[PDB]
RNA sequence: UUAAGUGAAUAAGGGCGCACGGUGGAUGCCUUGGCACUAGGAGCCGAUGAAGGACGGGACUAACACCGAUAUGCUUUGGGG
RNA sequence: UAGUGAACCAGUACCGUGAGGGAAAGGUGAAAAGCACCCCGGAAGGGGAGUGAAAUAGAUCCUGAAACCGUGUGCCUACAA
RNA sequence: GUAUGAGUAGCGAAAGACAGGUGAGAAUCCUGUCCACCGUAUGACUAAGGUUUCCUGGGGAAGGCUCGUCCGCCCAGGGU
C-alpha cells in the first residue's frame, strides 16, 4: 500500500524518543586514570591487567 | 538482443553525408534551411 | 574579560540527522569526559566532532585563556547546508533523485 | 556450533586459521572465528602430546599440507612444516600443562565494519 | 500509634509564545541587451572564382576575436601628439 | 520567469540514424587595498591580528521574505475521544 | 526550492584467511604464502565499432551503488 496523508510535525518527534546513541561501560584505567572500557584492553596504556601486552 | 543504433563509417557519410546534400533541389534546402538558424554541424 | 572560544567546520560530507545524535552525547559535560566518550563510538560522526572540540579548546588556550580543566562544552549545533544532487537508473527507463547532504558543525566551550 | 558460512568454507576457515597460531603463535581476528579456534588449536595440540603415528596421520587433516617456518640452519637452510613444528615445539612445552592452552583479549572495532576485535596467544 | 478522608510537585518526550542561527533566492534599486518606429544612405554578390566554412599564424595558446605561408600583419596619402 | 530562444563564448550544452527539437545562468567595494604573520587540522574549514566607513560586504561575495531544519527558554500536558 | 514516505527498500548471480609494508587515517592499495573458480573457455590472434581510455610521475573536491593512500577519474610530461 501506500501512505493516506502527511505525517505531522508532531509524530516524526513522538517516533524518535527512540533513535538514540548511548555509551556503555567506561571505567578508569590503573595505570594512567584514562577512561577506558571495562573487560577491554587499554590502547593508549597497553596495560591490561597491569601487564604489558602490546610486546615486541 | 538487437537494438538498433549500429554504426558504421561508409552507411552514415553514404546516407547523412555532404555529396548527397549537394545532389538533389532537396539537399540543397536541407542546408539553407539550417543556414538561417547558423546551425554549426551543416551534416556529415 | 571575555570567556567562550568558538571554532566550527563548514559543509562537512556527513548526513545531518546522524550527526545530531552524537551531538546530543556531549551537552553540559566537562571537556574531560568529552573527549574520552568520543574515542569508544564507532560512528563517522565521532571522528569529526573531536577535531573541532580539538580545535575549540586549542583556540581558548592560544588566544585567551587558561584553565584547560575547568572548560565545559555548553552549547553544540547541527545546521544543514548546501546538498549535491545525482541521478540514478531505475528499472523500465525512468529515474529517480538523490540528495547528497552536508552539514555546519559548532561548539562553543565556556569556562563553567 | 557457530554456523559462519556454507559447510566446506567452515572447515576451509579452520584449517587455514588454525595454521597460524602455529607459525606466528598470535592472531588478530573477529570474536567468533577466535572462540572457533580456541576449540580446534585445542584439540589439535593434544595430538601434538602422544606422538605416535596416529598423532601423525590425524594431524594430517587439519594443518595445511606444507606451509614452511623457517629461522634455523646448522649448515643447511633445514625447514619446519608447520607440523614438524608441532611434534617438535609445541608437544613438550605442555607437558605439565592440562587443557586451557590460549588466551583471548579485546582490543577495538574495526574501522570499516565496527567488527570488535581479538588477539589470541597462547600462554 | 490506629482509623477515616482530602491530596501538590517533578516530563522518556510533546504543544503555544519569544529570542537567535542555517538552507533558499522572492522583493527593492541598477544596466552591457532587447522591442517598436522616424529622417537620410543603400537596394545586390559571383569563372578576374561568391555566400558559408575547414586548417593554420603569437614567447607562453585551451577558446573567442583579428589575419592568411608577406599570417596578432605589409606599402602609400591625410589626421593625431 | 520580463525584453529577442539567446544581456553570460546560444542555435552552444543536451536529445534523435535523420529531417528536426533546445534550455539554465546578470550585481563584492569607491579603490583588490582579495586577509602578511601566529594557532588547531593531512587538508577543507576556523579563531586571533590586520585592509576597510562597514567583513553579519571574504569571492556561491548588495538587500535577503516564505515553506523546511535546528538551539535556549516564560506557561501547560501521562483516566484521556 | 523544500518536505512526508524513512534513516525504510535496495547496495546488480561467484570463496577467502593471515603476516609484513606505506600512510594523518586501512577488510577494500602493495608484497608473501596457502586455499578456491573457468579451462570448446572467464586462454591467445584479428575484422567492425570506440577515439587517447596506452606509458611514466604526481592528486584525492566531484565520479566509483560502502571505504579508498587506488582507478578506464583529475593534473603534467611522453609514445603509433
Ligand atoms: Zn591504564
Amino acid at each position: 500500500a501506500v501512505p493516506a496523508r502527511r505525517t505531522s510535525k508532531a509524530k516524526k518527534a513522538k517516533r524518535r524518543t527512540h533513535y538514540k546513541l548511548t555509551i556503555k561501560g567506561l571505567n578508569a584505567c590503573s595505570n594512567c586514570g584514562e577512561m577506558k572500557k571495562s573487560h577491554h584492553v587499554c590502547p593508549a596504556c597497553g596495560h591490561y591487567d597491569g601487564k604489558d601486552v602490546m610486546s615486541k | 538482443m538487437k537494438r538498433t543504433y549500429q554504426p558504421n563509417k561508409r552507411k552514415r557519410q553514404k546516407v547523412h553525408g555532404f555529396r548527397k546534400r549537394m545532389s538533389t533541389k532537396n539537399g540543397r534546402r536541407v542546408l539553407a534551411s539550417r543556414r538561417r538558424k547558423g546551425r554549426k554541424v551543416i551534416s556529415a | 574579560q571575555i570567556t567562550s572560544a568558538k571554532a566550527t567546520a563548514k559543509t562537512v560530507r556527513t548526513s545531518p540527522r546522524k550527526a545530531r545524535l552524537v551531538i546530543d552525547l556531549i551537552r553540559g559535560k566537562s571537556v574531560a569526559d568529552a573527549i574520552s566518550i568520543l574515542k569508544f563510538t564507532p560512528n563517522k560522526s565521532a571522528g569529526i566532532i573531536e577535531k573541532v572540540l580539538m580545535s575549540a579548546v586549542a583556540n581558548a588556550e592560544n588566544n585567551f585563556d587558561l584553565d584547560v580543566e575547568s572548560l565545559v562544552v555548553s552549547e553544540a549545533f547541527v545546521n544543514e547546508g548546501p546538498t549535491m544532487k545525482r541521478f540514478r537508473p531505475r528499472a523500465k527507463g525512468s529515474a529517480s533523485p538523490i540528495n547528497k547532504r552536508t552539514s555546519h558543525i559548532t561548539v562553543v566551550v565556556t569556562e563553567k | 556450533r557457530k554456523l559462519g558460512r556454507t559447510s566446506s568454507q567452515r572447515k576451509a576457515m579452520l584449517r587455514d586459521i588454525t595454521t597460524d597460531l602455529i607459525i606466528n603463535e598470535r592472531i588478530v581476528t573477529t570474536e567468533a572465528r577466535a572462540k572457533e579456534v580456541r576449540s580446534t588449536v585445542e584439540k589439535m595440540i593434544t595430538l601434538g602430546k602422544r606422538g605416535d603415528l596416529h598423532a601423525r596421520r590425524q594431524a594430517a587433516t587439519f594443518v595445511r599440507n606444507e606451509v614452511a617456518s623457517v629461522r634455523e640452519e646448522d649448515e643447511s637452510i633445514v625447514v619446519e612444516s608447520a607440523l614438524q613444528k608441532l611434534f617438535n615445539d609445541l608437544g613438550p612445552r605442555f607437558a605439565e600443562r592440562q587443557g586451557g592452552y590460549t588466551r583471548i583479549l579485546k582490543t577495538e572495532p574495526r574501522r570499516g565494519d565496527a567488527a570488535p576485535m581479538v588477539v589470541i596467544e597462547f600462554v
